[PDB]
C-alpha cells in the first residue's frame, strides 16, 4: 500500500479483493471483514519531523483513517469509468504486525 | 580515556560520554584545581540546566584541592543566581574554595560522603613590586578574606568572629564534624 | 573536556558542545588571557551572530586577567561596529582589558555578579634597543594609554582627568563600586 | 590508541571501545596512580551502572601502585553507597590505596589472581611551614591513618591493633596470604 | 576550542566550523605570526574562493604581528594574481608583513578599524659565517628591502624616497594616519 | 598513524583500524615496554574475546624488551584464567617479561619466527631507605624471582636448578635454541 | 586549523578540508622542511593522482626552505617516473632542495611568482668519527653534489661547469633571474 | 596533515586517507626509523593483505635511515613467512636495516629509483656493566652480525666472505651499483 497518486498500490485496492469473495456484490461487501497485515511496516521510520512525505509510511495511515472509521470509497469496476461506491462503515478491519522494538518503548 | 555509554530512548539509541550522560541527569562534576577555564564549563552547564528545567534541582560533585578565588566566585554567583536549587555533594575532599562551594549549596541539600575531609583557610595571595602597589594588593586580598568569611558565616550559620578565628589557619573537618559546623546538612552512607 | 548537550527541535535532534549550544542563544564566552587567537575567535562569533539576527542583544561573559591591548581593541571595535547591542556580563574578575571590554557594552546593558573583582590599570609594555627606538615605542604606548583613557571615560562617563588619576595605579572595584563608578550599569543577584 | 569492537544487536551494528564495551558488562578498570580525575571517572561509571541495574554486581579490576588518599576514599564511599555489590579482582598488584579498595568489595566477592602482590602501608604525607601548621597537618594525617586502619580492620576482620602493627611498615602479601589475612576470600585460578 | 554553527539550507542543516562557515562568505583570517604553513593555508583559501566565484571580492582580516617575508610574499602574489579583488581589513594591529598585506589589497577596498594600529619597518635578518657568505646574504636582504619599499610605495602612492625614510625605523600609524599615509582607504567605525 | 581498512560483508560495508581489524580475528599485539596501562589494554582484549567466543584460541604476538613485573603477571594470570587457549608468537624479540609471557601460552601453541631473539634474566629492582625497609623489599623481590623461576620451569619443563642457573644472568636464545629449552614448541618459517 | 569546504558534486554534497579539496584537482603542496615523512606523503599523492588520470598535468607548489636530499630525491624520482607531467610553481621561497624540485618540472610548465626567491647551494653535510669513516662519508657527499649538479644542468640547461661554479656558495635568484638562468620557464603575474 | 581522497566503487563513494587508499592496492610504506611500534604496524598490514588475497604480490616502499635490528627482523620474518611475494622499492635512501629489508624481497621483484642511495653496515650496539654480562651482550651482537651477513649473502647472492669485508665499515651503493652487488634486481626510471 502507498499514498494515492503514486506507482505503489492504493488503499482502495483492499476493497477490490473483497468484492471478488462476495461475487461482486456491494450489499455483501459492505458487511465483510478485512485483516490488514504488516501494519508495523507503515510506521514512521524515525522521521517524526516529516522531512519528506512517507507515502509508504505515514501516507498509508492517513489514507486509512477514513477507511477504518467508514467512508464511501471508489473501487475500480474490476481488477475507472464507473468507480463503484462501496461503503466501509460496517466493515471490520483487523491489523496484524510484529512491531519489532515496541518492547523497548513500553 | 572517558568511556562512552548508550542511552536507550523511544526514538533510538544514542551515544554520549560518561560525563555528558550524567549531565542530562542534572549532575555536574567539579574536579581538580579551580581555574577560569574549568569554572566556565561549570557555569555553562549550570546555565544550560536551568533552561531545561528551572524547577528541578542540580547536583554538583565537589572533589578538589581548592583553586583561584575569582574563578570559584563565578560558580558561587551563578549557583545563587539560578532559580534551581544546587545540591552539593563532597567526594574525597573539599579545600578552601571547594569547601566554600560545598557550603554554598541550597539549605538541606548539602551532603558529604562518610569518609571525606573538608578544609577551610583564609585566602592565599602575594605580590612583589613597589611599596605603593603592595598596599593596594594587600588591601584587596584583605577585603576578599573579609567578604569570604561573611559569605561562609551566612551559609554555615555561625558568627563572623567564629569563622575568622577558625579560618585563620588551615582547619580540617570530617563528615560528622562538617555537619555540626554547618558546612553540610547530612551524610549519605547507603542508598535507602 | 567540554561536555556535549542535546537540543530538541521540531526539525530533529542535534548534538552540540556546551559552548556551541550557548552560541545559538547569542552568548559568547571571553575567558583566559586575551590574545589574538582567542580574540579573533570572538570576533568571528560576533560577526556570525550579527548576520543571523542583528536585532537580538549579544551577551558576552568576561572572566579573564587581561591581555594584549591590540587583541582587546579588535573586540571593542567589533562590538561598536555591529548594530546589535553587545551586553557584557562580568563573572569572576575583569582586569584592564576585561574591564575595558566590560564597560564597552551597550549603555544600560552592562552587568556584573555581586561577587566580582573589577580591576583597571594603565597599559604595560617595554622595549629594548637603541635610544631612538625606545623613544618611538615610548610615544606609541603613551598614545595607547591616552586613547584607552578617553574611551573608558566615554563609557564610564567620568572626566578624563579622574580616569587618568584612577588608572595610574592598579585599582580594584567591587560590584557595587563599579556601578557608581560607571563601569557597569547594574548587579545581577537573583533571577527575577 | 585503543582498539574498536562491534556489538551485534537487533538495532544494528554498534561501534564500541575496548573499555566502553566492557563497561556494558559492568566491568570497571582501575589502573595507574590513584588521582582525583581518574577517581571521578570510576565514580561516574559506578553510578551509571547502578542506574542500569541496581541489582547486578559490578566487577572492578584493581591494578595500581596506590595514590592519593582523598581520591581513593571517593571510590570507597561510592562502592559502599551504591546498592549493587562491587566485586574487586586484584591483578598484577595492589598497593596501600589499591589494597584498601580491593578489600572494600562485598563479602565473598573480593577475588585475587594466583600471581599478584598486595602491599599495605600507612599513609604517606608531608608539609613545610611553621610549627603550628605542621602540627595541624601532622595531626590530620594521623586521623587518616587511624580511620584507614579501622576501615581495613572491619573489612579484613582483623583486630584494630593487628592492622596497626602490620601497616606500621610496608608489608607485601601474596594471593594465598591475602586470603588468610582477610583482604580477599578466594583466588581465581581458572574459570569454572 | 572552535565553536560549531549550523547553517540553514534548502537541502537541510549542515554543521560548519566558525572559521569554515565564514569561508563560505569569502572571508579569510590572517592572525598570528606569519609563517610558511599558515601562508600556504591562506593561499589555498584564496585559490578556492576564486574558482567558486571569480567575480566576487574576497575579504581578508589582518591581525598578525608580522612574520617571514617569503611566507608573506606568497600571499601578496596570490592576491595580485587572482582576478577577484581582495579586500583587507585591519583588526587590532598590522606589523610590517601585516601592514604590507593590508596595503596590498585592491585600491578602494582597504579598511582599518578606528582603534587598529599599523606599524611599518624595514626587513629584519641576520647571518653567521664567512665574510663572503655575509656579503651574499647582506645583498639579498638589501634587495628585499628595496623591493618591499617599491611595492609599498606603489600601493600607498607615496614617493619611493619617502617610504625609505619612514621605514628606516618602526613607525606606528593609527587608523586616521593610515588613511592619510595611503596604507588604507577608509575607516569602518559603524555598520552605517 | 594507523591505516584504516574496510571489511566487505554481505550485510554491508564497515571500516576498522589496522589493529582493530585483527582484533576481530582473535589477534592481540604486545609491543613496547610492558606497563600497567598497556597491560590493561591487553587484558581487556582477552576478556572481550573470551565473552565473544570462549571456545576459540587467542593469538598474542609478543615483541617487547620487557618491563614491569606486576604488569606482566597481570597478563599471565589472565591467560590461565580464561579457558580459551592463548597462542603466543614471538616476533623480533622477547625479553625477560616478554619471554615469560611467550612461554606462558598453551602447550603446542607457542611459536617463534626463525629470526627472533629470546632473553631470560632474573627480576630487576631497587629500593632506597632505612635498613628495615630494604629487608622487606629485598625479601619480596627474592620471592618474586623464585615464583617466576617456578613458573618458567613448569612451562618450559626444565628443572628448578637449571632455570635458576640459566636465569642468574642474561641468556640470549635463538629461535632454534628456544625449542630445545622448551620456551617454544615450534618455529614458523613458511605458510603451508 | 585547516578549514573545511563543501563541494556540490553530482549525486551528493561532500565536505573536505582545504588541502584535500585541492588534491582532488591535481594540486599538491610542498611546504616546510623536506623530510622523509612529508616526502612520502607527497609521493603517495603523486602516485594517487596518476591513477585517476595518467594524462592530466599535476601541479606541485614549492614553498620549502630545503631539507634532506634523500627525502627530496624520492620526490624527484617520482616526478620523472610517473607519466603525467609535473608543473612546479614557486611561491615565496625555494632553497637548494626546493629549487631542485622546482627545476624538475616538465619543460615549459615550471612557473614562479613575481616576488619569489630561489636559492641554490651545494649539499650540506657532516660526520664525526674515525678518519676512515670520514673519507667514506666525504666521498659520498661529494658524489651527491656532483649528481645534483648534473641534474641541475640537465633541467636548467646551463653547462655543468657553470652550475658547479655558481653552486659553490648560496646563489639568490629572483623570479626574472630564474627564467634567464633556466630554473623556471615563465612568471605568473595575472590571469590571461 | 594527511589528505583525504574519495574512491569510486559499486557500493558508492567512500572517503580514504592517502595512506589507507594505497593500502588497498597492497602498498605498504616503511618510512622513518625502524622501531617495534612501526614494525608491528607493517606486520599487521602484511598479514591483512595476505588474507585479503594470498595470490597477489605486496609492494613495500622503503625510505628509512635504519633502526633496531629486532624490529626489522619482525618484518623480514613476516615477508618470508607469508606466501605472497613482497616487492621492495627503495625511495630516497635505504640504510643498513632498510637495505636488509630491501634485498629481502622476492627475487626479481626488488626495484630501486635512479637517484636512491643504499648503505650497508655491520650491526651497532653497546652495553655498560660488569665484564661477565658485557661478554654475553658482546657475544650476542656478533651472532646477530653473523646471522645478518648470512641472510644478506643469501639474498644478494655474493659469498659470505665478501659481505663481511664490505659490511665491516659503512658502504654506500648507488642505484646502478646496487644492481651489480645483488641488492636490487632492476631500476625504475619511467612508466611503460
Amino acid at each position: 500500500l502507498t499514498e494515492a497518486g503514486y506507482v505503489g498500490e492504493d488503499v482502495e485496492n483492499i476493497i477490490q479483493k473483497l468484492l471478488q469473495k462476495s461475487d461482486y456484490d456491494v450489499q455483501k461487501a459492505q458487511r465483510g471483514i478485512v485483516y490488514i497485515d504488516e501494519i508495523d511496516k507503515i510506521s514512521r521510520k524515525s522521521d517524526n519531523p516529516s522531512i519528506t512525505r512517507d507515502v509508504s509510511g505515514e501516507g498509508v495511515q492517513q489514507a486509512l483513517l477514513k477507511l477504518i472509521e467508514g467512508t464511501v470509497a471508489a473501487v475500480p469496476p474490476q481488477g475507472q469509468q464507473e468507480f463503484l461506491q462501496v461503503d466501509t462503515s460496517k466493515i471490520l478491519f483487523i491489523c496484524g504486525g510484529a512491531f519489532a522494538g515496541l518492547d523497548k518503548v513500553i | 580515556l572517558v568511556p562512552m555509554v548508550i542511552e536507550q530512548t523511544s526514538r533510538g539509541e544514542r551515544s554520549f560520554d560518561i560525563y555528558s550522560r550524567l549531565l542530562k541527569e542534572r549532575v555536574i562534576f567539579l574536579t581538580g584545581q579551580v581555574e577560569d577555564h574549568m569554572a566556565n564549563l561549570i557555569v555553562a552547564q549550570m546555565l544550560f540546566l536551568e533552561a531545561e528545567n528551572p524547577e528541578k534541582d542540580i547536583y554538583l560533585y565537589i572533589n578538589s584541592p581548592g583553586g583561584v578565588i575569582t574563578a570559584g566566585m563565578s560558580i558561587y554567583d551563578t549557583m545563587q543566581f539560578i532559580k534551581p536549587d544546587v545540591s552539593t555533594i563532597c567526594m574525597g575532599q573539599a579545600a578552601s574554595m571547594g569547601a566554600f562551594l560545598l557550603t554554598a549549596g541550597a539549605k538541606g541539600k548539602r551532603f558529604c560522603l562518610p569518609n571525606s575531609r573538608v578544609m577551610i583557610h583564609q585566602p592565599l595571595g602575594g605580590y612583589q613590586g613597589q611599596a605603593t602597589d603592595i598596599e593596594i594588593h594587600a588591601r584587596e586580598i584583605l577585603k576578599v578574606k573579609g567578604r569570604m568569611n561573611e559569605l561562609m558565616a551566612l551559609h554555615t550559620g555561625q558568627s563572623l568572629e567564629q569563622i575568622e578565628r577558625d579560618t585563620e589557619r588551615d582547619r580540617f573537618l570530617s563528615a560528622p564534624e562538617a555537619v555540626e559546623y554547618g558546612l553540610v546538612d547530612s551524610i549519605l552512607t547507603h542508598r535507602n
